């Protein structure tokens, strides 16, 4: 779950 | 009158302590205990995780205004 | 021209409607359209269905000058037939109303007198001060 | 120093507000694993913090009693940038707008149907006239010395 | 002119039910009736002057005799700060055993009603003790309406009938106003205060019986026409003086001390005394301009057509105006009411700041009452005022003999006006609007650091000219050196400075960037009143959707569906829709005016300076908390005393909701729903024997506007009294 | 109408695939499916852009989102 | 009964009295235009106060004027 | 005749509903309007004293019958106070009546008296004896 969120978050 | 929470002894305690039965026969019972009483959690939401929902309450009465 | 009479013409094939006269056709006036049609067809009435009407001289009565108006310009746009109405009070005058001199308003036939003509643009109308503490208005000089 | 008001960088209310905003950040931090992408997220939301309080306080903006700063618009010289400076600005941008869509209207008033050209925009001339707004002070003003603004 | 409206042929003639409302609507609109000359509509004017005097006279006596019988001012003057005043007495068959267990209040042996009009302060003040004052005085205000209805019968009769150029001598008019109306009621209530009002205040009872055997003055008049006039201000009353009684006491009784009371919080009735004097003199000294039968003065026809700037700037000048102001009589109408109504407003800002009245800024709620009331009856007049100056442009403008003068040269260039109300009122709604929604945003995100607030430096500023010393300035009176300081210190700073710096009073409230943002907002709701208003004065005689505006009236419904629908086209239409703004800016005025009392007298000031900001903070902090009690006047479990407050409330919501129906649905449904239910009736048994006289027919549209307008002016009202009230009330505080 | 009929259809589809690949991205379907009572459902997540990241709620198993 | 008052601005083009519901206006002979003819309401007591006659009218402002008056059974179209 | 603003249903033309409708007292011609009005007040009052005592504010107390029966007797007042202010602002005194003067078979029929001043007089005066004898009558019926 923690890498979905991450994933607006790569910039 | 339905939904609540129930706890391991056996009681049951609902979400707001059964008044429909005694305070929805009078127009201001439906003011006081219904529209005043449950807007607490839409007004006091400024700060957290809810504030688009208070955004949207009073952007809705903007525009329900400015239809006038 | 000289004013018809409609003594015993009779009437179109109805079922009967609640838009029909009321205690005013009584009390007060009501009016006569009668035509003439070739054909027994079916037409709609202005109080609401649908009626037929016979071949030969047809007769119906009518609460306001409106609905026979109405009526007789869908008789003449779409069954071209010509039409004539009256008015007729509790005491039995019967006043001939649909074209006085014989020929349809729209188009002009010498014999008729000017009525309400002002011989000047709307714009030069007096202002109200002038007509104040008068019983006339500035339009009606 | 002006009407009664503090110094940003000497106030107390500031920094309590800022240590308020600190540990109510802290505290959902905590849920989370330290090397989870949310701790990473709220350690940017902490430093943005820090660095905005840091940024107000060095800028030499004026808190008031409650705590937070407080805009002078008066037209004193050490708050130059906190409405004069940028309102010019503003204006600059403004009137290019307003300038540029009067040219337009203008080049489209020869023709015989200028209406054509107001519903659907022809994009040469258009651009042509964009870059004409950056010196529209100057020919606005020889526009009204000559008297070419007002209609006749 | 055989139905009911006799004044009107064309009204008696038509059959329908709208002969009666159209009759009931037009009963004194004196121009419309039919053979009507100017002679009879100034004696009718007349005669409803004396009407409306006497009904004037009638309420107040029954005011004064119901406090009298049925009220406590005995029992209220030995104790002002502990004792509720009572109203009158309920008399109720429909109320239950707990109501009237609960509206026992004060010292009555049965339910009361408490009084927040304010009268028991002024009766006080004015110096009445006893329940035999209060029965005197209402004999003697029936006395006064009787004979104000026996003049105006008088004056009706043929033999004592005025004729129209006596109602035309402006001057003789003006000159006895100035000088008899104005300075002599002046002159004669300093009389009273100085022989009834201060002696009662310091315990000697002057009444009608003995008022010669005393003296105001030990000295009497001779200081007055030797020349010595500063022995009437030997001995002021001292700083520990108490009201109604003779402890610490003074002889001075005309000062120029300046500020507050110390016990009561309210200015010396020295000085009141001292200011009607003073007004009274100017008033009779420049009452004496104008020309009469004795050969001097002034005449005002030359007056003004010797001001006319040279150069041409203003074109003919003031040439005509003379003849166009008094030919017609809605010009004096419209400058009269907006007369009123500027006063009506500077009474309701100056009463709350220095008060006049015994023991009045310790009773919240009568302030409040009185500020709210007054400003409403303002807003309402000073609508009137545009109203009526357009039907004059209507009816009563000659372009002819106004050629070129300075209400041609109005008329010429309208849309230059228009455009630049415009303009304005977009630039304050746009930037106040945008200013609040930001700050609502930056609250919401949870980082309030980031709000936009501007501090109201002009204002501060004025107020440390003034005196304040709460901010950092120091500019004139702020100075200890000053031309100013030094000029007024001998006589009344040192009592205006101690009143204006301390916290208590309401006088120069500290204000912050809250206060910003809402006179904002005021000025951007006067601004489109005032463009609404003007643009329906000055469109009335024509436009170009419809050149020809001034042939139909004042007042029509609409041109029909052509040239593209032209509905609310009339200049009534444009009143219509400017009531609205009128009682939105005034709602305004009254939140931001019982707000921040309310924070100041509850002790925090914080809440208001924290929460005004943001609108959520005014729906939150305001409404919903201080709703609490008012909501539960009557519920399940009980009652209070609460409970008619309630009722109120629910009373105005459901009348501003009926209000709708005319304002949104219009005729043709209704009509047609008319039509049908007059079928029903007459097609059924037994009910067919009885038949009307007027045929039913729905409402006209103006009418129907007017009655929506009414309803709503109506709910709104009474919500917002019995909000104000109940909130006000349930605290003391 | 037959083409309406068609394009409407093909608008509703479109709005089924992009509600199921939201749930497929950005969501924390698979901590819901074990402890379903403690875990509230969320499938949408807010940019960092201005000030709104506190729109990101913690619905509950390791994940922050507007619960949905 | 209303008042219907016919200006010399007309054209004779004849739509005004086509658009009549209620037989009111007619056409009579003149000489003060190219179509030699003008409009007149003889019948004004049947007006009903439409304005469908001011609706067609081709004129800078119309030729045709309608000004409502005192009202009366047949003006207001109650049929009952 | 169609074209007249009614229709012919079974409701409304039965020989059950036409001879219940003309037997009423209020549909009767050759009778003198009082003997009406007396059975139609009897027949209001009666039918109307219940519901004022077994719903009144006084209801569960002893007083319920005599309160009931005065608010009842207030009504029958107050509603001939209506009926005489009708009659007098509609019906003129010396013209004659208005009622309709032939039936549906043509034949002609003398016009309904009632529809007259004096008519509508005795009709009221005779509505008013009978509301109160039937509100009188229904209180000692009641309670002895
Ligand atoms: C094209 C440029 C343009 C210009 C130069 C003006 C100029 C003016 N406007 Mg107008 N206006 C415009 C467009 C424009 N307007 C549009 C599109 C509208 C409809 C929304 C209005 C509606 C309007 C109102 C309601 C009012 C004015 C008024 C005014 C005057 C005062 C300034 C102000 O209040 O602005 C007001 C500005 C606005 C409310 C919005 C304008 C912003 C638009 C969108 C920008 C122009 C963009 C355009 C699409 C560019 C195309 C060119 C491109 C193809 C190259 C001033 C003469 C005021 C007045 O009368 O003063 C005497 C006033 O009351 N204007
Ligand atoms: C001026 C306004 C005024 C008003 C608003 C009231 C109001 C009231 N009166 Mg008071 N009263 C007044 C003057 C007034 N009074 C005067 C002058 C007297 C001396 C006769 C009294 C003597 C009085 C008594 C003896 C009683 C009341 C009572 C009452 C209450 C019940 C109403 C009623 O029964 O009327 C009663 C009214 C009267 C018998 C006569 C007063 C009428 C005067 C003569 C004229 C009013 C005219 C009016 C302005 C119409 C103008 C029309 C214009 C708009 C076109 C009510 C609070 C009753 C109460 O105590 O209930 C709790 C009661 O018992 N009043
Ligand atoms: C000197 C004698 C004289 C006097 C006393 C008056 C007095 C008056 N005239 Mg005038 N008049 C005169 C000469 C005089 N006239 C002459 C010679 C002519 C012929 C040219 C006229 C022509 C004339 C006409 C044609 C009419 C009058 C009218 C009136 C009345 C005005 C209405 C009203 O009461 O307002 C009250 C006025 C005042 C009290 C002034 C105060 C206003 C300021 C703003 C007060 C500020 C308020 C203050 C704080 C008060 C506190 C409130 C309190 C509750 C605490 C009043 C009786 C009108 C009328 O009513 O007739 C019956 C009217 O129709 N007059
Ligand atoms: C100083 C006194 C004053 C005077 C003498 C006049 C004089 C005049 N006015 Mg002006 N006017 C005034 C103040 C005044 N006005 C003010 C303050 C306003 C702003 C509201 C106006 C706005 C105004 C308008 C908009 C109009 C006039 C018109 C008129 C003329 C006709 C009067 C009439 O027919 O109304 C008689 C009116 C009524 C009897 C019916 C209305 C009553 C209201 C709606 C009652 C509200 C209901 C009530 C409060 C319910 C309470 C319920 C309870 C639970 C509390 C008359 C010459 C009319 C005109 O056309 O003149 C040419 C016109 O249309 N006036
Ligand atoms: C609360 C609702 C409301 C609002 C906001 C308005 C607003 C306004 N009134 Mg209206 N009015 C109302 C109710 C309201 N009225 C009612 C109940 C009546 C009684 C019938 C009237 C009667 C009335 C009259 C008689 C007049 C006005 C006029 C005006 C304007 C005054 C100038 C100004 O304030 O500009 C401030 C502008 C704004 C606050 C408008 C909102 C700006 C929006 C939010 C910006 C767009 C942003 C966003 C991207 C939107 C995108 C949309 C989305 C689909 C993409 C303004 C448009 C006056 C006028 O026209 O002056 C020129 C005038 O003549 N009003
Ligand atoms: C109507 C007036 C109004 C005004 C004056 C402001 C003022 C401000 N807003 Mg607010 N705001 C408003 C309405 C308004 N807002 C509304 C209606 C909303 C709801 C949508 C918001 C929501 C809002 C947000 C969400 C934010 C702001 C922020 C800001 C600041 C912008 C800083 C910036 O971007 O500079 C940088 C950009 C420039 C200098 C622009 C000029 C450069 C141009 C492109 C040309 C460059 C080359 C030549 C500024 C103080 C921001 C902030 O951080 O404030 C503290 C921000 O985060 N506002
Ligand atoms: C907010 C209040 C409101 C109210 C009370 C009404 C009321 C009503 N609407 Mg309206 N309406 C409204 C707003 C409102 N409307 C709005 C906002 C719109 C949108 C434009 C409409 C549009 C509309 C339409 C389109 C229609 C109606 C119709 C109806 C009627 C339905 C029949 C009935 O229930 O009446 C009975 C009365 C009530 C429920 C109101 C309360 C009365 C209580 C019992 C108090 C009685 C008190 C007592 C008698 C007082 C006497 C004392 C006195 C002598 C002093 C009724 C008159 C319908 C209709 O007319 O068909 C029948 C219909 O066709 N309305
Ligand atoms: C049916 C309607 C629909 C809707 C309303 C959304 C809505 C959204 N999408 Mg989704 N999406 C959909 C269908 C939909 N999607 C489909 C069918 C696909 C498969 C191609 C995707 C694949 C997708 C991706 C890959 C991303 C989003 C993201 C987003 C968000 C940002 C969009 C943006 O700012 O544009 C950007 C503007 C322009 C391109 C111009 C927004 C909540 C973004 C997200 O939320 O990131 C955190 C993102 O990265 N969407
Ligand atoms: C158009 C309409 C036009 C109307 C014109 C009306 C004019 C009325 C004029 C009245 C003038 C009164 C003056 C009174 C006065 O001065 O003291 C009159 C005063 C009044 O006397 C007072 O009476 C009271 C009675 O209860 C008390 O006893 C007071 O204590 C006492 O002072 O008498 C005094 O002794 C006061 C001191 C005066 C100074 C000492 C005397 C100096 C000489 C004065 C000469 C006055 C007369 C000359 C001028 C006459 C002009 C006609
Ligand atoms: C439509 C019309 C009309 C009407 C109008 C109006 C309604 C108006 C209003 C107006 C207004 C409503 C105005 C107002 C004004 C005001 C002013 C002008 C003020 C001033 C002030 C001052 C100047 C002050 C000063 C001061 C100060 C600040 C402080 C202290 C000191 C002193 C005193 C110096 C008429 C009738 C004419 C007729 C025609 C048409
Ligand atoms: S429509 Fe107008 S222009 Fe044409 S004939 Fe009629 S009045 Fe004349
Ligand atoms: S208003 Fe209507 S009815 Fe009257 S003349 Fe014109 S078209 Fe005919």
């Amino acid at each position: 779950s923690g890498a979905n969120f991450a994933r607006a978050f790569t910039v | 009158d339905v939904w609540g929470s129930i706890s391991d002894q056996g009681v049951v305690t609902h979400i707001t302590g059964g008044n429909f039965a005694q305070s929805s026969i009078t127009i201001n019972g439906w003011l006081r205990d219904f529209l005043w009483a449950q807007a607490s959690q839409v007004i006091q939401s400024y700060g957290s995780s809810l504030s688009a929902y208070g955004l949207f309450f009073l952007g809705a009465h903007f525009v329900w205004a400015f239809s006038l | 021209t000289p004013p018809q009479l409609d003594p015993n013409t009779p009437s179109p094939i109805f079922a009967g409607s609640t838009g029909g006269l009321l205690r005013k056709a009584q009390v007060e006036e009501f009016y006569v359209i009668t035509w003439n049609s070739p054909k027994e067809q079916i037409f709609e009435m202005p109080t609401g269905g649908a009626a037929i009407m016979r071949e030969g001289p047809n007769l119906l009565k009518l609460a306001r000058k409106e609905q026979c108006l109405a009526l007789g310009t869908r008789l003449r746009s779409k069954y071209k037939i010509t039409y004539q109405f009256y008015r007729v009070f509790p005491n039995g005058e019967v006043q001939y109303l649909h074209p006085k001199d014989g020929v349809y308003p729209e188009k002009a036939n010498p014999g008729r007198e000017g009525v309400g003509l002002n011989m000047r643009s709307i714009g030069k109308n007096v202002s109200p001060i002038e007509v104040k503490f008068t019983g006339k208005q500035s339009y009606d000089l | 120093d002006i009407s009664g008001l503090t110094p940003c960088k000497d106030s107390k209310q500031f920094a309590k507000r800022e240590k308020q905003q600190i540990k109510k950040l802290e505290s959902s931090l905590k849920l989370y694993a330290p090397e989870s992408a949310p701790a990473l997220a709220l350690n940017a939301q902490i430093e943005k913090t820090k660095r905005r309080f840091d940024n107000y306080g060095k800028y030499g903006l004026l808190c008031g009693s409650d705590g937070l700063p407080h805009l002078i618009v008066n037209g004193d010289q050490r708050h130059w940038g906190e409405f004069i400076t940028p309102g010019i600005l503003f204006l600059y941008i403004a009137g290019w707008i307003g300038w540029v869509g009067r040219s337009y209207l203008i080049a489209i008033s020869g023709e015989k149907k200028p209406a054509m050209k107001e519903i659907i925009i022809d994009v040469p001339l258009a651009s042509r006239i964009i870059f004409r707004g950056f010196i529209w002070p100057v020919a606005a003003y020889r526009e009204f010395l000559n008297g070419d603004l007002i209609a006749k | 002119a055989l139905r009911f409206p006799r004044f009107s042929q064309g009204l008696a003639q038509d059959p329908t039910t709208r002969r009666i409302w159209f009759g009931i609507a037009t009963a004194h609109d004196f121009e419309n009736h039919d053979d009507i000359t100017e002679e009879r509509l100034y004696q009718n004017i007349f005669a409803s002057h004396f009407g409306q005097l006497a009904i004037i006279f009638l309420w107040t006596s029954g005011n004064l005799f119901h406090v009298a019988w049925q009220g406590n001012f005995e029992a209220w003057v030995q104790d002002p700060l502990h004792v509720r005043p009572i109203a009158h007495a309920i008399w109720d068959p429909h109320f239950g055993q707990p109501a009237v267990e609960a509206f026992t209040r004060g010292g009555a042996l049965g339910p009361v009603n408490i009084a927040y009009s304010g009268v028991y302060q002024w009766w006080y003040t004015i110096g009445l003790r006893t329940n035999g004052d209060l029965y005197t005085g209402a004999l003697f205000l029936l006395f006064l309406s009787a004979i104000s209805l026996i003049a105006g019968w008088l004056h009706l009769q043929p033999k004592w009938k005025p004729s129209v150029s006596w109602f035309k001598n402006a001057e003789s008019r003006l000159n006895h106003h100035l000088s008899g109306l104005f300075g002599v009621s002046s002159l004669a209530w300093t009389g009273h205060l100085v022989h009834v009002a201060i002696p009662g205040s310091r315990g000697e009872y002057v009444r009608w019986n003995n008022f010669l055997g005393v003296l105001p003055h030990p000295q009497g008049l001779g200081p007055l026409f030797t020349g010595q006039w500063n022995l009437y201000a030997q001995n002021p009353d001292s700083s520990s003086h108490l009201f109604g009684t003779s402890q610490g006491t003074g002889t001075a009784i005309l000062t120029l001390l300046g500020g507050f009371h110390p016990q009561t919080q309210s200015l010396w009735l020295t000085d009141i005394a001292h200011h009607h004097l003073a007004i009274a003199i100017l008033f009779l000294v420049a009452g004496h301009m104008y020309r009469t039968n004795f050969g001097i003065g002034h005449s005002i026809k030359d007056l003004l057509e010797a001001h006319i700037p040279p150069g041409g700037r203003l074109g003919r000048g003031h040439r005509g105006l003379y003849d166009t102001i008094n030919n017609s009589i809605h010009f004096q109408l419209g400058l009269a009411l907006a007369s009123l109504g500027v006063i009506t407003s500077l009474v309701a800002q100056h009463m709350y700041s220095l008060p006049a009245y015994a023991f009045i800024a310790q009773d919240f709620t009568t302030q409040a009452a009185l500020y709210t009331h007054h400003q409403y009856i303002a807003g309402f007049i000073m609508t009137g005022a545009f109203a009526h100056g357009a039907i004059f442009f209507i009816r009563d403008y000659n372009p002819e003999q106004n050629e070129d003068n300075v209400l041609a040269r109005m008329l010429d260039h309208k849309e230059a006006i228009i455009s630049h109300l415009s303009w304005a009122s977009l630039f304050l709604g746009f930037h106040t609007l945008g200013l609040y929604v930001h700050n609502d945003v930056m609250l919401a995100f949870g980082t309030p650091e980031k709000q936009i607030l501007i501090e109201p430096i002009f204002a501060q500023w004025i107020q440390s000219a003034h005196g304040k010393t709460s901010y950092g300035f120091d500019v004139l009176l702020s100075s200890t050196n000053s031309p100013a300081f030094n000029a007024g210190r001998s006589i009344w700073l040192p009592g205006w400075l101690n009143a204006i710096n301390e916290n208590s009073n309401s006088l120069f409230l500290t204000i912050g960037p809250g206060d910003f943002l809402v006179h904002h907002a005021i000025a951007l709701g006067l601004h489109t009143t005032t463009l609404i208003l003007v643009k329906g004065a000055l469109d009335a005689r024509g436009s170009k959707l419809m050149p020809d505006k001034k042939d139909f009236g004042y007042s029509f419904p609409c041109d029909g569906p052509g040239r593209g629908g032209t509905c609310d086209i009339s200049a009534w239409d444009a009143f219509y829709l400017a009531v609205f703004w009128m009682l939105n800016t005034i709602g305004w005025v009254t939140f931001y005016w019982h707000w921040k009392h309310i924070t100041l007298w509850q002790g925090n000031v914080s809440q208001f300076n924290e929460s005004s900001t943001y609108l959520m903070g005014w729906l939150r902090d305001y409404l919903w908390l201080n709703s609490s009690q008012l909501i539960n006047g009557y519920n399940p479990f009980g009652m209070n005393s609460l409970s008619v407050w309630a009722w109120m409330f629910l009373f105005g919501h459901l009348v501003w909701a009926t209000g709708f129906m005319f304002l949104i649905s219009w005729r043709g449904y209704w009509q047609e729903l008319i039509e049908t239910l007059a079928w029903a009736h007459e097609r059924t048994p037994l009910a067919n024997l009885i038949r009307w006289r007027d045929k039913p027919v729905a409402l006209s549209i103006v009418q129907a506007r007017l009655v929506g307008l009414a309803h709503f002016s109506v709910g709104y009202i009474f919500t917002y009294a019995a909000f104000l009230i109940a909130s006000t009330s349930g605290k003391f505080g | 109408v037959f083409s309406a009929h068609f394009g409407q259809l093909s608008i509703i589809f479109l709005w089924l695939s992009g509600m199921y690949f939201h749930g497929a991205r950005f969501s924390n379907y698979e901590a819901w499916l074990s402890d379903p009572t403690h875990i509230g459902p969320s499938a949408q997540v807010v940019w960092s852009i201005v000030g709104q990241e506190i729109l990101n709620g913690d619905v509950g198993g390791g994940f922050r989102g507007i619960q949905i | 009964s209303h008042s219907v008052k016919i200006y010399d601005t007309c054209i004779g083009c004849t739509q005004c009295v086509r658009a009549c519901p209620t037989d009111v206006l007619e056409m009579i002979p003149w000489d003060g235009c190219k179509a030699k003819q003008i409009a007149s309401a003889p019948r004004t007591e049947d007006c009903v106060g439409c304005k469908r006659c001011e609706s067609a009218c081709p004129t800078d402002f119309l030729s045709v004027r309608v000004y409502l008056w005192h009202e009366t059974t047949r003006s207001m179209g109650l049929a009952y | 005749d169609p074209f007249i603003g009614s229709l012919e249903t079974p409701v409304t033309s039965s020989p059950l509903i036409a001879w219940y409708l003309s037997n009423l007292p209020g549909y009767r011609t050759a009778v003198n309007p009082l003997l009406r009005g007396v059975e139609v007040g009897l027949a209001h009052g009666f039918f109307l004293v219940g519901p004022f005592v077994k719903a009144g504010p006084l209801r569960n107390t002893a007083y319920a019958g005599s309160a009931g029966s005065l608010a009842a007797a207030g009504l029958v007042v107050i509603l001939s106070m209506c009926l005489t202010i009708y009659g007098i602002s509609s019906f003129k005194e010396g013209e004659p009546s208005i009622a309709p003067s032939l039936t549906l078979t043509g034949r002609k029929k003398q016009p309904d008296q009632l529809q007259t001043a004096d008519g509508w007089a005795k009709f009221t005066g005779g509505f008013f004896f009978g509301g109160i004898s039937g509100v009188t009558w229904a209180y000692f019926l009641l309670y002895v």
